[PDB]
């Protein structure tokens, strides 16, 4: 009745998609054959939101799969749920970006994007009630980053008022997964910020910490992480896909989460997270959900929210709650922690509560938070970029793909402006812009 | 005859309308697929409730209801729920995109794409009212469609039907509980637009009803199904005089003529009683005095301001079931005699009283109190000026910084619209202050003797 | 009110010697007050020498049942004073007290 399209871009953007789509096949009853075999009439009622109804109890996902290497594409299709992705919804190169954000954006990924856009059009002209687009991706990568951004900027040219949601991995804190991360992430931002409505900043070392801390596993791999994340992208879209006491459309959270037009980078979170040897012990309650989601060290993001103030926060519940307790735990956590909140945005919360829980489990909630603490990540990446750029480090490779020195300088300037702004939203007072004045005379002539 | 028509506007209006329209069937014997299970006059008779239903076929009932949110997810729950085969299929109305908790999406874009389909089906219901009274809208002030569509419906109705009773029934802003970051804006762009239209508007808050459920009913877990299934009894107690016989019945006009000294001062705050747990109902005495005491108790009010912070102007205190006019006169004379329960200096006459013979009847599916008699109260008072002062506080911190305003801009709205709504709140603040004052006379300035 | 005046006439051509008019109504009511004082002030122009007599519920001193009582009562009395012949004042605060004191009725009903 309303319909979503999704983009799986680059290695990471697609590896997350393959486990996201596993989670979202199971939620709608759907076997890896690409047919239903499910357990509710309500799984089918809204099977349309993700999927196209193909003939004779057949579903295919509204997924379009984008890369310049074929490698993970071979691994999706020889992988679990492979048979479900229709062949024409794979659209890829055989030459790569080779981590170069610019070789995505300007050289090779640009030579593919129109042929992508066909597959995007085939899908968009067939869901009349088209509501928005999604992407998953790397921010520091060459491909999900360098091509998925131009693709987003050409999606936003064709679908101008529809929602744009963006599910980034970010660069790594202490050491890098790819050396050019500070330039990939900063080039990426100056395409994103004028073309997305929602951006989600996931930190893989926060998922590695969350895995050893709250799930208490020493050996978490991509499958554990690609499931830990998929509750956010499942979560955020549950109150669309199933009934609730507060149903919520995608725009219904963006319009609560974003107070100014570039202020739309988020810290995600989830509850509950508990190890296999302690799920027997921690309580299945709405104060445990709320205080698990607002735990500073429960954030799936590079930053400690006690370093900032929350502009806005949404909180999506799942399962069968007292609405009184949903409200009373938001009331409490804001009374207990008021000084981590932008005080001229009084009452900083958006709730949504879906009646339908995660598989075979009593309850959950999904956090999407707007702290200013997010400025620490873009501070890092601007100070890092500065140290590569005032030396021409790696810069031959990207200017070698035709980028002018003004392109990196506008980008850095653009990031710096976003960072300067974030300071101007942080700890701010309800001030009204007046200046010092003094008395006249009453001795009239 | 005496027909009313309800419009259930947005997710709250809709969630409420599912509670209400269980009980409007259940009071008459009417089943969840519109059937009268036994009828002493097939094709006439009593059937006093053609005021709430149009008859078809062999005595099947069609209700006089409308459902609208631009979300299928909340309307399809009507068309696939327990009552799907009651309502009329072109009275479960949708739109192509839900309103994001925003005004302008309603009033200037997407509500403005559905308003003429809605006004047309309303015209077909209205022409089939032989004695159209008017219409009620059920909403939240904090809602998206709640704000954005009510406003655009009552800009249409009030010059389509005019002198016909224009009513609202509104979820009214909680003091400390909130749902959405954008509620203060949704409320205040609707008061600007729609307070020029309603003749009376009736008010409740979830933060008080959660209190009622946790205290009075002694429920540990208020779901919205627990909450709204109380509210049913508010409009069941308002609407009784049109549905059953009695001794002193009150039309939908008379609330207006009695609750409203001034045609901006028409927002009276509800309460309803008795409300007890299934333990308490066996130790209470529940006589008309003791109900009427609990009806003026500050904790017991269905909008969460203490009426003692205000002063009372007017009031309407209708009684239903086992009730006696002398016994009622006695409880009025008691609350009146306690002048400490505070009216304005100028008040000559502050009351509106009613007697309906049919009792209170609950729902299936609770541990509930099957009481013999009830009251349903509405208070007009300056105490609402405490929660206006809160909207005056919330608004100015956001709007100065110009937080969120670009979401309203980009879906059809003037900047001057926010400004001129808060201008109206700057008036309303004072419209309520020029009443709370004592009637004493005089003007200008003097510093000397007359004597 | 013309459609009534027509029935009042059809009744008056049934009366061999028309005595006049009794009314029961309320002064604190709407219709009893407003449409009755319409009818009272129109009869008198049509029935000049007949008596026109009234048994009114009147506002009581301690409580009130309707907020516009003083307006309705005072707008009423304006017409009644110069278009009627008797005004029997009936008051529920006394009726309720007679039922309670003199008849020892613990719970006086409108019956
Ligand atoms: N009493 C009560 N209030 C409700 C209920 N559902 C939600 N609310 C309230 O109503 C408002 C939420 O409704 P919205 O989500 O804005 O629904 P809408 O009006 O359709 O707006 P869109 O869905 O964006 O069109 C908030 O102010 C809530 O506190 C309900 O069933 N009962
Ligand atoms: N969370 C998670 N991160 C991964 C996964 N695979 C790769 N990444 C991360 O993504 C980044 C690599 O970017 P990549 O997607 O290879 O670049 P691209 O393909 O050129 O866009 C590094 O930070 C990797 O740790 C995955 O499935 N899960
Ligand atoms: N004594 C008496 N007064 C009544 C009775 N029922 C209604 N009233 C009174 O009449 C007033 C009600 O006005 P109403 O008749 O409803 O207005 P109308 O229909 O517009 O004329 C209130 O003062 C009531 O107390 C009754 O049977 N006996
Ligand atoms: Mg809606």
């Amino acid at each position: 009745m309303r319909e979503i399209v999704h983009i799986q871009a680059g290695q990471c953007g697609n590896q997350i998609g393959a486990k996201f789509w596993e989670v979202i096949s199971d939620e709608h009853g759907i076997d890896p054959t690409g047919s239903y075999h499910g357990d509710s009439d309500l799984q089918l009622e809204r099977i349309n939101v993700y999927y196209n109804e193909a003939a004779g109890n057949k579903y295919v996902p509204r997924a379009i799969l984008v890369d310049l290497e074929p490698g993970t594409m071979d691994s999706v299709r020889s992988g679990p749920f492979g048979q479900i992705f229709r062949p024409d919804n794979f659209v890829f190169g055989q030459s790569g970006a080779g981590n170069n954000w610019a070789k995505g954006h300007y050289t090779e990924g640009a030579e593919l994007v129109d042929s992508v856009l066909d597959v995007v059009r085939k899908e968009s002209e067939s869901c009349d009630c088209l509501q928005g687009f999604q992407l998953t991706h790397s921010l520091g990568g060459g491909t999900g980053s360098g091509m998925g951004t131009l693709l987003i900027s050409k999606i936003r040219e064709e679908y101008p008022d529809r929602i744009m949601n963006t599910f980034s991995v970010v660069p790594s804190p202490k050491v890098s997964d790819t050396v050019v991360e500070p330039y990939n992430a900063t080039l990426s931002v100056h395409q994103l910020v004028e073309n997305t409505d929602e951006t989600y900043c996931i930190d893989n070392e926060a998922l590695y910490d969350i895995c050893f801390r709250t799930l208490k596993l020493t050996t978490p791999t991509y499958g554990d992480l690609n499931h830990l994340v998929s509750a956010t992208m499942s979560g955020v879209t549950t109150c669309l896909r199933f009934p609730g006491q507060l149903n919520a459309d995608l725009r219904k959270l963006a319009v609560n989460m974003v107070p100014f037009p570039r202020l739309h980078f988020f810290m995600p979170g989830f509850a509950p997270l508990t190890s296999r040897g302690s799920q027997q012990y921690r309580a299945l309650t709405v104060p445990e959900l709320t205080q698990q989601m607002f735990d500073a060290k429960n954030m799936m993001a590079a930053c400690d929210p006690r370093h900032g103030r929350y502009l806005t926060v949404a909180a999506v519940f799942r399962g069968r709650m007292s609405m009184k307790e949903v409200d009373e735990q938001m009331l409490n956590v804001q009374n207990k922690n008021s000084s981590y909140f932008v005080e001229w945005i009084p009452n900083n919360v958006k709730t949504a509560v879906c009646d339908i829980p995660p598989r075979g489990l009593k309850m959950s909630a999904t956090f999407i938070g707007n702290s200013t603490a997010i400025q620490e990540l873009f501070k890092r990446i601007s100070e890092q970029f500065t140290a590569m750029f005032r030396r021409k480090a790696f810069l031959h490779w990207y200017t070698g793909e035709g980028m002018d020195e003004m392109e990196f300088t506008e980008a850095e300037s653009n990031m710096n402006d976003l960072v300067s702004e974030y300071q101007q939203y942080q700890d701010a007072t309800a001030d009204e812009q007046g200046e010092f004045e003094e008395e006249g005379e009453e001795d009239e002539a | 005859m005496r027909e009313c028509i309800s419009i259930h506007v947005g997710q709250a209006g809709v969630q409420i309308g599912n509670a209400c329209w269980e009980l409007y069937c259940l009071e008459h014997g009417i089943q969840p697929d519109g059937q009268m299970p036994s009828d002493k006059t097939i094709g006439g008779g009593d059937d006093s409730f053609n005021t709430f239903f149009s008859e078809t076929g062999a005595g099947k009932h069609v209700p006089r209801a409308v459902f609208v949110d631009l979300e299928p997810t909340v309307i399809d729950e009507v068309r696939t729920g327990t009552y799907r085969q009651l309502f009329h299929p072109e009275q479960l109305i949708t739109g192509k995109e839900d309103a994001a908790n925003n005004y302008a999406r309603g009033h200037y874009t997407i509500g403005k794409e559905i308003i003429d389909l809605v006004l047309d089906r309303i015209r077909k219901l209205a022409d089939q009212c032989t004695g159209l009274q008017g219409f009620l809208v059920f909403h939240s002030f904090g809602g998206g469609t709640g704000s954005g569509f009510t406003s655009l419906l009552m800009e249409r109705l009030s010059v389509d039907y005019g002198k016909k009773s224009k009513l609202e029934f509104s979820i009214y802003p909680a003091p400390q509980v909130s749902t959405a970051v954008v509620e203060p804006y949704n409320s205040i762009l609707t008061t600007h637009t729609t307070l020029e239209h309603s003749d009376c508007a009736f008010m409740v808050d979830n933060e008080a009803i959660y209190d009622i459920c946790r205290r009075n009913l002694d429920i540990e877990r208020p779901t919205y199904t627990n909450l709204n299934r109380l509210i049913s009894q508010i409009v069941s107690s308002i609407t009784a005089s049109l549905r059953f016989d009695g001794a002193l019945n009150v039309d939908l006009t008379e609330f207006q003529t009695n609750l409203v000294p001034y045609p901006r001062i028409h927002f009276p705050l509800a309460t309803y009683a008795p409300v007890i747990s299934a333990e308490k109902a066996y130790h209470e005495q529940l006589s008309v005095a003791e109900i009427t005491n609990a009806c003026f108790e500050p904790a017991n009010q269905m909008v969460k301001c203490d009426p003692r912070h205000g002063k009372y102007m007017a009031c309407c205190l209708l009684y239903r079931g086992d009730v006696v006019p002398k016994d009622v006169n006695a409880a009025i004379a008691t609350i009146k005699t306690k002048r400490s329960i505070q009216f304005v200096d100028w008040c000559p006459t502050g009351f509106k009283v009613g007697i309906n013979y049919q009792p209170p009847t609950v729902v299936p599916g609770g541990d509930l109190a099957k009481v013999q008699r009830a009251v349903c109260m509405l208070s007009n008072t300056t105490a609402i000026a405490e929660a206006w002062a809160r909207l005056d506080h919330k608004f100015d911190l956001m709007y100065a910084k110009r937080a969120f305003v670009h979401w309203y801009v980009g879906e059809g709205m003037e900047e001057g619209e926010f400004s001129e709504a808060r201008e109206d709140m700057a008036a309303l603040e004072k419209d309520y202050e020029e009443v709370g004052v004592d009637s004493v006379e005089g003007e200008g300035e003097e510093e000397g003797e007359e004597y």
